[PDB]
RNA sequence: AUUGCCGCGAAGCUACCAUCCGCUGGAUUAUGGCUGAACGCCUCUAAGUCAGAAUCCAUGCUAGAACGCGGUGAUUUCUUUGCUCCACACAAUAUAGAUGGAUACGAAUAAGGCGUCCUUGUGGCGUCGCUGAACCAUAGCAGGCUAGCAACGGUGCACUUGGCGGAAAGGCCUUGGGUGCUUGCUGGCGAAUUGCAAUGUCAUUUUGCGUGGGGAUAAAUCAUUUGUAUACGACUUAGA
RNA sequence: AAGCGUUCAUAGCGACAUUGCUUUUUGAUUCUUCGAUGUCGGCUCUUCCUAUCAUACCGAAGCAGAAUUCGGUAAGCGUUGGAUUGUUCACCCACUAAUAGGGAACGUGAGCUGGGUUUAGACCGUCGUGAGACAGGUUAGUUUUACCCUACUGAUGAAU
RNA sequence: AAGCGUGUUACCUAUACUCUACCGUCAGGGUUGAUAUGAUGCCCUGACGAGUAGGCAGGCGUGGAGGUCAGUGACGAAGCCUAGACCGUAAGGUCGGGUCGAACGGCCUCUAGUGCAGAUCUUGGUGGUAGUAGCAAAUAUUCAAAUGAGAACUUUGAAG
RNA sequence: ACUAAUCGAACCAUCUAGUAGCUGGUUCCUGCCGAAGUUUCCCUCAGGAUAGCAGAAGCUCGUAUCAGUUUUAUGAGGUA
RNA sequence: CGUGAAAUUGUUGAAAGGGAAGGGCAUUUGAUCAGACAGGCCAGCAUCAGUUUUGGUGGCA
């Protein structure tokens, strides 16, 4: 989702040119990354080996509002909320079939070089 | 139907694309034809454009109604400290074009040209050319092997020079490295000339002289995104024009159903490589020569620096070239001065210029005094203490 | 019947050599063409120069950088005649054209390799004597190829190195053909003469 | 006092309202000619060929292919022992498509090539082509074990002596010894059952991982900073 | 090619006839578009054609010079400023080397303008009993949207 | 000549021609004292097969009804999902797996508010555009403290 | 002109599913057959009726009566 | 808050991608899958039958 975004030098570490700083999105992930990491101590996991194995964002139901347009018209003004979920994990540290020719060739090969 | 009124095109189609230059040092795209009888000299020089000033001289051209009379002309002064030769490149000929076959570097490189090879000089271990400098260590046999290849092959020989930007009032600290073709002599003399000038400077008086036409090769001054009125000189639309008047009204016919490459459109203005020819040298000045600005008619012991200094550059403490008129680029900008690609005999060339006066009044205003001693004599003693 | 067939471009007619090379690549034969500057075209030089000027003037009107490209080198003029005889927009035609190398002069490693000719493309076999013809070196230079004199200096350089290769090969062919000639009238020789060898 | 107004006003920007600068070589059209037949003469034309336009192509100028290319510098351990080279070991990875050998003068084609000779020529004589249907190579458990004879060769493998090759050299020619093999000739032993055929597997590319033998011991980006730059990216500078 | 051109058809012309080309005229057709392709002119800007006004090099003349006229290659490069008119067209003034002819959806209205035509207001003349008509005159009369794709102008950029 | 004219052969390839197979249609037939018990069946023989508008025929599917299968089912009915399988030229039918939780089929007949891609269709839901156009009139805000999880925007003070 | 963003006859409900020779749409498969844009009449010319073309149902019979063909014989025609 | 379709979307996995994508005939490759030993799968050879194609050769008018 990057049409007509601005360009920055800070995208170079990822090989892109369009990159932003979604302050409000980061706080919500930081809240869930803190909650999920907190779950790992209550489960007894090792925090030094934790990594984001699965993170998933879904469209929550839209919250409706209203905007008023020229010539007495009305258009929607909706929010696009999110469902976020994430998982953090500890690091982790046959038949052959031969024709009679192939059997004989293998047998002749084993009798030709010893 | 037809235009109903003929007019010339706006803008020059041969100077396309009007895009930013690839480098801030405009490259030399042609060197003069080599005649191998003359000694080995440089075909161009590097310089920093300091600024402009005013001269007075007597015109020497019969027929003109200002013959033998004092004319006033604008000159530009370029700061030219000597270039340090630090390399040589052999160019073999090929059915695809010139091709660098090998390069040989001087055993010692100054830090001002070592900086050219670094993006982050201050953090690095400064390892550039450290192992290469061990190719002269025992007896320099490996270096002699490479120079012999350039002698055998390499029908075209170019030398590598870098500026002594330390002796310049630029904040840059980093020298400009460039290839200059070597004309005069055969291939062996050219290689021998390059080898004997390693780590040694080359003065500008050996490559240039007074009264000769030279060309400037610099990137012009950048102006950013510009509209079509000041980028192409198109007519401004009438005052009544809705939705904008600094535009091109019709950007094409219905057919072909595309915008043409030849229609004036908004875009970058300036910072283009340009090569202007036929700039006569009016003075080849010297750095350790007080009375640079004096002439045979002035005798005022004054240098070329205007009073209070060159605005946005500084003082000229090195040698300099002083060519008639304007050259592309702005002050502080690396400019390449190249000898003429043809012999000019216009009678506007071939005529000896003797300066009668050089302006040193301040360019930071309406400077009304040439020297501090002149200002002191006219104005007298002031309240400001001695 | 060779893994790479190298044709010497000299003396050949450009279209008939292009017809053979197109069908040769499409059948899976790798082909290298050398000395493309001595290729030939039927018709006088001025007539073929006019035909290139008609080709030069056709370009995309709104952007010349995207239009028909007008390649100057005689190797690329010949390559321009191979396309149009090969379905170059398909992957099979792309794989065919990968089996082609065209060169000006004779570069290494092909300088010391065997070169062949195509007798259906040779001008001396094809053209009626008295009919005029164009050489691809003059045509390409007359429309802007910059490397005629460079190739000539390197071609004459190769011919000197190759003529003195053939000098010692004549001496060695002489010695070999002498001992073989003495080997005649022997017992083994007269038996092979009955068996045809 | 929405830049209160007036005069001056640097810097910056800017004006045919200021100044400077705007190249020379070839090939051609029309046309006029030369030589010269067709047509015993004539003729710019048929074969050849001269000059020649504001033409065309170059010189020059601009961009630089973001799937064209070259040269050059440095290339990270006291850093989950990282990187690179050489060799051999195991797996995978693919294949525009090996299945004896891409086997080298140059030019001409109403001419040549090879050989020989002479007085060294644009020379004499002989020979050849009329296709590569050639030439080289080519027999051995996919090519084994062994015995001699003849000869001092042929060919391979590393090692090696010297020279040459920069257009894309990266290959070519050598030198010397060592070690194989020899089908140049004469012998002896083995092969079987893949069952009457099943590509009946023999390659060269790329990548990991391993083992043992050498070698080296960087930068770039962000962030800060400049303004020769700039919508943003980008650019151009500075910082142990 | 009958004649004109002092004589002389063809320098330059050229009757009576006859062969074409073009699609910048106007006719003729009604094939596309009436769940709309914005409509005249001008302004602005680019490019193309050559049937060349000028400029380069030429050939010819009833080419002495000068100035002209005819013709060739040639569209490389130019072809203007104004009074009146909405005008396309026209006409004159003046400069100039010259003020050539055209095309591109009669180029170009999400580029402009809106003087004209071509809504609704109003006046005149003629016609009509009248309501009203007039390719007759006059005056006033909302000119909307690009942020998408391509194209173009500039500007980054993965992979080597 | 890979051009033009003319002549000779060879060769290439249509759903066309020949032969054969299979499907269907039509036509002519065979077949009852066991038709080796389905005569709207089984089988023999020949020909034929393009199709808008349109006509007819034989079938597939849906809601409900009479009959029947003493049909299936909480040991899982219906529904839904399923680059898993099988049958049919097809409309469609059947099976496996997952999800699910209460009804639902086969066959013979009856009946109809019985099959959707369109109607600027109706109602509802959802996209690309697009994190885009924009959130620019009304001169103007700044500093500290307090509160608070959080202060450009709240409170207080100061200043403008 | 204005008469509630409605004016050359407001708005609301009903008659009213007003009529439309006109525009759009008109939902499964397979099989067999298969057109017309022409005749006459019509306030008819974007429509109908009528004949023709097409399908279906067949019926009476069983190689007839025939025939988008020719030959032979015999007419007619007023175009090239 | 029964079931919980599609449009549309997120993650994961696989695959392909030089100015659209999609499709028809055929095959390669990858992945996946049904059935069958009391003949299932793929082939080779001989002698025939039907339809063709390409030669060699003999006797006649
Ligand atoms: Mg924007
Ligand atoms: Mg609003
Ligand atoms: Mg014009
Ligand atoms: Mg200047
Ligand atoms: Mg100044
Ligand atoms: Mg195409
Ligand atoms: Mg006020
Ligand atoms: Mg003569
Ligand atoms: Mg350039
Ligand atoms: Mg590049
Ligand atoms: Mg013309
Ligand atoms: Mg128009
Ligand atoms: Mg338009
Ligand atoms: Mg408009
Ligand atoms: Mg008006
Ligand atoms: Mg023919
Ligand atoms: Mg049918
Ligand atoms: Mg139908
Ligand atoms: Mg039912
Ligand atoms: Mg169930
Ligand atoms: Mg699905
Ligand atoms: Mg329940
Ligand atoms: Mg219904
Ligand atoms: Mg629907
Ligand atoms: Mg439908
Ligand atoms: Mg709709
Ligand atoms: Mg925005
Ligand atoms: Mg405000
Ligand atoms: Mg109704
Ligand atoms: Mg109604
Ligand atoms: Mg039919
Ligand atoms: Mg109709
Ligand atoms: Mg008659
Ligand atoms: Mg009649
Ligand atoms: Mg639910
Ligand atoms: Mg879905
Ligand atoms: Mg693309
Ligand atoms: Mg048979």
């Amino acid at each position: 989702f990057n049409s007509s975004i601005g360009r920055t030098a800070q995208g170079k570490e990822f090989g892109v040119t369009k990159a932003r700083w979604p302050a409000k999105s980061v706080k919500f992930v930081q809240g869930l990354l803190q909650n999920a990491a907190a779950n790992a101590e209550a489960k007894g996991l090792d925090a030094t080996k934790l990594y984001v194995s699965h993170i998933q964002v879904n469209q929550a139901p839209k919250q409706r509002r209203r905007t008023y347009r020229a010539h007495g018209r009305i258009n929607k003004y909706e929010s696009s909320p999110s469902h976020i979920e994430l998982v953090v994990t500890e690091k982790e540290e046959k038949v052959v079939r031969l024709t009679s020719r192939q059997r004989g060739r293998i047998a002749a090969q084993k009798r030709i070089a010893a | 139907s037809h235009r109903k009124y003929e007019a010339p095109r706006h803008g020059h189609l041969g100077f396309l694309p009007r895009k930013r230059a690839a480098s801030i040092r405009a490259r030399v795209k042609a060197f003069p034809k080599d005649d191998r009888s003359k000694p080995v000299a440089l075909t161009s020089f590097l310089g920093y454009k300091a600024g402009m000033t005013t001269i007075v001289r007597d015109l020497d051209r019969p027929g003109s109604k200002f013959h033998k009379r004092e004319v006033v002309e604008a000159v530009t002064v370029v700061d030219t400290p000597p270039v340090v030769v630090v390399g040589v490149v052999g160019y073999v000929e090929t059915p695809r074009g010139l091709r660098s076959l090998t390069t040989v570097w001087a055993e010692h490189l100054s830090d001002e040209v070592k900086r050219r090879f670094y993006k982050n000089w201050y953090k690095s271990k400064k390892k550039a050319f450290t192992k290469y400098s061990a190719k002269y260590a025992q007896d320099g046999a490996g270096i002699e092997r490479e120079l012999a290849r350039i002698k055998k092959y390499a029908s075209v020989v170019r030398v590598l020079v870098h500026t002594q930007i330390r002796k310049t009032p630029l904040a840059q600290k980093k020298a400009h490295l460039a290839e200059i073709q070597l004309n005069g002599g055969s291939i062996s003399e050219k290689v021998d000339w390059a080898r004997e000038h390693f780590e040694k400077t080359v003065a500008v008086d050996s490559v240039f002289e007074q009264n000769e036409m030279i060309d400037a090769i610099a990137v012009t001054k950048g102006h950013g995104f510009e509209g079509v009125t000041h980028r192409w000189g198109t007519k401004k639309l009438p005052r009544k024009t809705h939705r904008g008047l600094r535009k091109v009204a019709c950007i094409g016919a219905w057919h072909p159903a595309h915008v043409m490459w030849s229609v004036a459109r908004a875009g970058q203005r300036g910072y283009h490589s340009r090569t202007s020819i036929n700039h006569k040298i009016y003075r080849v000045g010297k750095g350790d020569d007080e009375a640079n600005g004096a002439t045979s008619f002035d005798r005022t012991k004054k240098t070329i620096t205007p009073m209070g200094g060159f605005v946005h550059y500084g003082e000229i403490k090195n040698d300099f070239i002083m060519v008639k008129g304007c050259i592309p680029g702005n002050r502080k900008r690396i400019v390449t001065l190249r000898k003429s690609l043809y012999t000019n005999t216009s009678r506007k060339a071939l005529e000896e210029v003797s300066l009668k006066w050089i302006d040193t009044a301040s360019k930071f205003g309406k400077g009304r005094f040439q020297t501090p001693a002149e200002k002191h004599a006219f104005m007298g003693t002031l309240k400001k203490d001695l | 019947v060779e893994p790479v067939v190298v044709i010497d471009g000299k003396g050949h007619l450009v279209g008939r050599l292009a017809s053979v090379v197109a069908k040769q690549l499409l059948n899976g034969q790798k082909i290298v063409v050398v000395r493309a500057e001595e290729l030939n075209i039927s018709g006088e030089f001025f007539r073929n120069k006019l035909k290139y000027h008609d080709f030069l003037r056709k370009a995309t009107a709104f952007n010349k950088t995207r239009g028909p490209f007008h390649f100057r080198a005689p190797s690329r003029i010949f390559y321009k005649a191979l396309r149009g005889m090969v379905s170059h927009k398909t992957a099979r035609g792309k794989a065919a054209l990968e089996r082609l190398k065209v060169f000006e002069g004779i570069p290494p490693p092909y300088d010391k390799k065997k070169r062949v000719v195509v007798p259906q493309a040779l001008r001396v076999l094809r053209l009626k004597p008295g009919r005029k013809y164009t050489t691809l070196g003059k045509l390409s230079t007359s429309v802007g190829w910059k490397y005629e004199d460079v190739v000539a200096k390197l071609e004459a350089k190769r011919k000197v190195s190759s003529a003195e290769y053939y000098a010692k090969k004549r001496a060695f062919t002489k010695k070999v053909a002498s001992a073989n000639a003495t080997a005649a009238e022997s017992d083994v020789a007269k038996q092979l003469a009955a068996l045809g060898y």
